[PDB]
RNA sequence: GAUGUCGGCUCAUCACAUCCUGGGGCUGAAGUAGGUCCCAAGGGUAUGGCUGUUCGCCAUUUAAAGUGGUACGCGAGCUGGGUUUAGAACGUCGUGAGACAGUUCGGUCCCUAUCUGCCGUGGGCGCUGGAGAACUGAGGGGGGCUGCUCCUAGUACGAGA
RNA sequence: AGCCAGGAUGUUGGCUUAGAAGCAGCCAUCAUUUAAAGAAAGCGUAAUAGCUCACUGGUCGAGUCGGCCUGCGCGGAAGAU
């Protein structure tokens, strides 16, 4: 469901098979010799990048992913099988990083893409493979080289199409509503989203583009000390940054002001997110039951001076949501540059 | 429901019950305390 | 309800109107004469015996020919007892006719299959014929082993070997009725019956879904 | 149904936006149809959407589809309405798969 | 009928010319593909210019056999040569452009459209 | 034991008759009547009924106790009777009644019928309501049962049938 | 005082510590699909290349290609590839005859079934006068496998996939 | 042991804290009228709420609670004709 990233993995690969002391005894031959059967080759712990995974909700829990022991050799030159791969599901642009000295592996780049991680034990040589002048009864085995204890970081960047970034005031999570059916936790307090969620917006069966809303941001947030400046990594793959502007806010009362303050943090993240085409709408249309609603809109426009072209809408219910969406599908069509 | 030779109050919502001549524990407050094989 | 006995005299295909061609068994059937009703008091389960054809006189004997003159029916070639299904009633002497069947859809058919004689166990039990060649010693439709070493040191019951193979009951379930005639006595039923051309065939409905 | 569903199934294509209707009289050429027709989809989901329109309608219409084959691929999928084959593929498929021929 | 390890002949102008019948689909024991399979073949010869290559291994779909096909009125369809469409491994689509050849109409019966429809016979 | 101590009491016009090991407390809300133990002894007296054990039975007053439980029960449905409450959550579930039968559609692809007892009755004031009214405690707890266990909530969302008292567990699930 | 061994073919049977199908509990079980544990032996449980191979690796299916016992089942049922008496050769050891749980080439697999057992088929007698038929059933045996598609329903679930 | 009630007063204790009002972090953990209330153990809310707990009152009315020694039992306990 929820686009949760910054996965953490434990893999082992399987140890490698452990051969067996074992000497061939027939009808008429009492020295037969050393008939022991080699081990089998560990078990090996895959990579597979699907294109229809966009989360990490599966390994948010950490679990153990095993690799089977491989089979011990058995006695009478048997040779033990070896252990079956284990494939662990990956999206599509997650990074690989080692607890420990840890360096990016690989990235994930297209479907089917196949990762080695932790390559499995050796398998143990039997008193088969021991024989010799010197030594014509050997008692000696080896065991089967360990497998790899490897601790496993996955960072996943947002696949969305759109970002959105607003103040906290702003109707980030109700605009979901409006554009698609994600339910997402609504009220009247700052804060109330902790983590990116997703959502898409389908009006046509043949073409369709994925939003996501992002928790709220407050003047302190360039230094920290709040949820900090981490949650807008998730963006610079969105192909337009939708932006959420309230109108006459009830406990702000400074529109003015407020309106450039996402600049001021968005121009000293990173790299000031290469400056690209952000847009800016105004919500809470509602609230101003009549003509106020553009006035004050214009107004607020040119303290910013941009000039561009503005989109007036509500949240709340319709009024501009089924013509906003698809100018924001436009734009997606002439840039296919992710 | 795990079943193991040793059963054990795991906390302090879980009665010990004797069922067709076998031990058994019910937790009434979630499930994972069940038992049998006592 | 009860079925009827008769005689096959043959396979042939039917043709519908959509030109598919529906295989079907010919069974001439003659109208049955009960020949006895059962009931608790005296047998203790309810059956009612009829015969089917005509004897010759000279053939049957005195006891049989009692058993026909007591209920009034003239010689048959065999007697046969169906079943009754608990609030069906036959009277003695009654003539048992053919277009009962034309809503069962549905009938069971058993008869004696035809004798093979003594068959082999690669004819009767389906195994599978030992290599040809590659040094093959005297033995290729033998059965091969037949048990294990001394351990269990005997040959268990039901084995599979060579025997005598067919010639005995077998039921052929859920065959498809196509077509009856009263004025001919000819039933079509669909598909392959066990026995031979002019053997005894007991037909009854079908008693699975 | 006949010379009807000629109209209908342009009707039915059409609603949902087709491109480049084409219909082929086959009268005797072939052996399994009367006529064909064959429509471009401009995107794997468009022809999945265009398949799915005319079958859902055939039903309503009174007529089941004996059945579809490009389901898993929207390369080309048909759909068989009796006596007139649909067409409905992708702007590659149709030049890779030249059905000029009948 | 088909088995494996069975020369085969092509339908399709694919680019192959002779392949190898030579794993039979639909279920275990499975020992005979009818007229209307799916099969895994191997290529034993084909065009160096074609769409596949040598020792490609795909699926395949029968269209004629030398035994024949039992019509419901008990009539056959027999053949002389053994042909088969090539196709996609993921996806069961035809990787040949046209048909050379008759094709019965069981095809019709189990969904395969794309042989029949542009296939210029039965 | 300590719980038979306290002999119960039957209110007027409740009918008590002894025939061995049998007890009949017919009334206001029906007729009903419970073979015993054959080792409990009832004794008829004032309008009250006292319980007690035979000597010689190991079990002794341990079983006496229940049946002091269970004619507990038996005056309460004879007079005011006993109601039991079963709510419908989640969508495309409905309820209703029909004579002897309640109508159930809780997703399934058929409708579910279900056939109640002679002194059992159902009424459905909403579609997502069913009351089930009886003279026994026992039957009505078993039809409860019949109808929970068909669609017993999943902890997740908390679709299907309910108790109004009952709680269920509520779990935030999110993987895969 | 003796062919008797490993592998393969034919024929199987039994146990459950269950591979699939069946019934469930918990779950870090949204769904499909999985993780672990309990009950359950009715049925089913792959084709080829390499090597003599059992075992394995590989290619491709299936729901699965289960684990073991039965003189590591079964050669008075078959095969004789492995090993291997008598021949010969290579490497090594020894002066040598020769040897080598080192390798390579070639190299006789007998039996007409007495008894138990099993598969079928008969004669005698009995069942209380004899005979001809037709049945109930005390009991015993055979069979019990499952894939895919459609409707339910693109419904429940799921932001969508 | 059940049942019916109470279970605050400065006081959202100070700091960091968007939110720490007892139950994300640390600290002191003293002290008020009471038969009793801990800036306090668990559920829940981002936090308020909303449920308990420690502890107290009332009806009910006679044994209750948890340690030792000992006899006989239960599970632990699955294989092949
Ligand atoms: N009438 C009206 N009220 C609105 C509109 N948009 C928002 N509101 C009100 O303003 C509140 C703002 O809260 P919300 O939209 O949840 O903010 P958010 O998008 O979640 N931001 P954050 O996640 O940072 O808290 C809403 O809960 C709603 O009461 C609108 O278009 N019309
Ligand atoms: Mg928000
Ligand atoms: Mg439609
Ligand atoms: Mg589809
Ligand atoms: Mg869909
Ligand atoms: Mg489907
Ligand atoms: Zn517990």
């Amino acid at each position: 469901m929820k686009f949760v990233d910054e996965a953490s993995i434990l893999v082992v690969a399987g140890d490698g098979g452990n051969g067996c002391v074992s000497f061939r005894r027939e009808k008429y031959i009492p020295k037969g010799g050393p008939d022991g059967g080699d081990g089998g080759d560990g078990g090996d712990v895959w990579m597979e990048a699907d294109e229809n995974l966009n989360t990490l909700i599966d390994y948010r829990f950490e679990k153990s992913f095993r690799a089977e022991r491989g089979q011990n050799g058995a006695s009478r030159d048997c040779t033990g099988k070896r252990g079956k791969d284990v494939t662990i599901k990956v999206p599509v642009g997650t990074r690989v990083i080692d607890q420990g000295t840890g360096e990016t592996m690989g990235d994930m780049t297209k479907h089917g893409q196949r990762l080695l991680v932790a390559k499995g034990g050796w398998h143990g040589l039997g008193n088969t493979r021991f024989k010799s002048s010197v030594n014509r009864t050997p008692r000696q085995k080896t065991n089967g080289t360990p497998g790899d204890k490897r601790e496993l970081l996955l960072e996943l960047m947002l696949l969305a199409d759109v970002g959105m970034l607003g103040m906290p005031n702003a109707g980030k999570s109700t605009f979901i509503r409006a554009v698609s059916a994600a339910k997402p936790k609504v009220a009247d307090y700052p804060f109330t989203t902790l983590v990116p969620s997703l959502g898409v917006v389908r009006m046509d069966n043949e073409k369709s583009f994925v939003v996501a809303d992002i928790p709220g941001l407050i003047e302190g947030a360039a230094e920290g000390a709040g949820l900090g400046i981490r949650f807008l990594k998730h963006l610079e793959r969105c192909r337009v940054l939708l932006h959420l502007i309230d109108i006459d806010p009830i406990d702000g009362t400074d529109p003015v002001e407020n309106a450039r303050i996402i600049i001021s943090e968005l121009e000293k993240y990173s790299q000031d997110l290469a400056t690209k085409p952000r847009w800016l709408v105004f919500n809470k249309i509602d609230l101003l039951d009549k003509v106020e609603a553009e006035e004050k809109a214009k107004a607020i426009a040119e303290a910013l001076g941009w000039e561009d072209k503005y989109y007036l809408i509500s949240a709340a219910s319709g009024l501009g949501v089924k013509d906003l969406c698809w100018d924001v599908m436009t734009f997606i069509i002439e840039n296919p540059v992710v | 429901m795990k079943v193991r030779a040793s059963v054990k109050k795991l906390c302090r919502n879980c009665k010990i019950v004797k069922r067709d001549g076998v031990i058994r524990v019910i937790c009434s407050a979630e499930p994972k305390h069940k038992q049998r094989q006592g | 309800m009860i079925g009827l006995v008769g005689k096959k005299v043959g396979m042939t295909r039917i043709f519908t109107e959509d030109g598919v061609s529906i295989p079907v068994t010919v069974i001439e059937v003659e109208a049955n004469r009960v020949t006895q009703v059962k009931d608790l008091a005296n047998d203790g389960y309810r059956a009612i015996q009829v015969t089917t054809g005509a004897k010759k006189a000279n053939r049957v004997t005195k006891p049989e020919a009692g058993h026909f003159a007591k209920a009034g029916v003239e010689a048959g070639r065999g007697l046969w007892e169906f079943r009754l299904a608990e609030g069906e009633e036959f009277t003695v002497g009654q003539s048992i006719s053919v277009e009962l069947f034309a809503d069962v859809k549905k009938v069971d058919v058993t008869g004696t299959s035809k004798g093979k004689g003594f068959a082999g166990t690669v004819k009767r039990w389906n195994f599978r014929t030992q290599d040809a060649t590659h040094g093959n010693s005297l033995s290729h439709r033998v059965p091969g082993s037949i048990g294990q070493n001394q351990t269990p040191g005997k040959v268990f019951k039901g084995k599979k070997m060579a025997g005598q193979m067919g010639n005995e009951r077998v039921t052929v379930q859920s065959l498809d009725v196509v077509r009856v005639d009263a004025e001919r006595n000819l039933l079509l039923v669909k598909g392959a019956v066990p026995g031979a051309t002019g053997s005894d065939l007991i037909v009854k409905p079908a008693v699975k879904a | 149904q006949g010379k009807a569903l000629q109209d209908f199934v342009i009707d039915k294509i059409d609603d949902l936006k087709g491109q480049d209707i084409i219909a082929l009289d086959v009268q005797g050429k072939s052996s399994i149809t009367d006529c064909m027709i064959i429509c471009t989809g401009t995107s794997s989901r468009h022809v999945m959407s265009i398949a799915d329109h005319v079958v859902q309608e055939s039903r309503a219409a009174g007529l089941l589809p004996l059945g579809v084959e490009g389901e898993n691929s929207a390369d080309w999928i048909v759909v068989d309405l009796g006596d007139v084959i649909v067409h409905v593929m992708q702007e590659e498929s149709r030049r890779l798969y030249e059905l000029e021929k009948l | 009928m088909i088995q494996e390890q069975t020369m085969l002949n092509v339908a399709d102008n694919s680019g192959a010319r002779r392949v190898m019948c030579i794993k039979v689909l639909g279920g275990s024991h499975r020992r005979y593909a009818g007229v209307g399979d799916i099969i895994k073949i191997t290529i034993k010869e084909a065009i160096p210019r074609g769409k596949v290559k040598k020792g490609d291994v795909l699926k395949a779909v029968v269209v004629r056999t030398k035994k024949g096909v039992r019509r419901p009125d008990g009539s056959v369809i027999r053949f002389d040569g053994n042909a088969c469409v090539l196709l996609n491994n993921n996806s069961e689509q035809p990787i040949g452009t046209r048909i050379f050849g008759p094709v019965t109409r069981e095809l019709r019966s189990e969904k395969f459209m794309k042989i029949i429809s542009l296939a210029p016979e039965v | 034991s300590r719980v038979a101590k306290a002999p119960v009491v039957v209110p007027a016009g409740v009918d008590v008759k002894i025939n061995g090991q049998v007890i009949t407390i017919k009334g206001k809300n029906g007729e009903l009547t419970r073979t015993l133990n054959d080792a409990v002894e009832v004794k008829h007296a004032d309008n009250t009924l006292t319980f007690g054990p035979r000597d010689g039975y190991a079990d002794g007053w341990a079983q006496a106790g229940t049946a002091r439980a269970l004619l507990n029960s038996m005056v309460i449905g004879v007079t005011e009777g006993f109601t039991k409450k079963l709510q419908l959550v989640g969508v495309g579930y409905r309820a209703a009644v029909k004579g002897n039968v309640i109508n159930l559609s809780l997703g399934f692809s058929h409708p579910v019928d279900h056939q109640l007892p002679a002194g059992i009755t159902a009424e459905c004031p909403t579609q997502t309501e069913i009351v089930l009214k009886g003279a026994d405690k026992q039957v009505i707890g078993q039809v409860a049962a019949d109808l929970r266990a068909y669609r017993r909530p999943e902890p997740y969302k908390g679709k299907g049938v309910r108790y109004a008292d009952e709680v269920v567990r509520t779990k935030e699930a999110k993987k895969k």
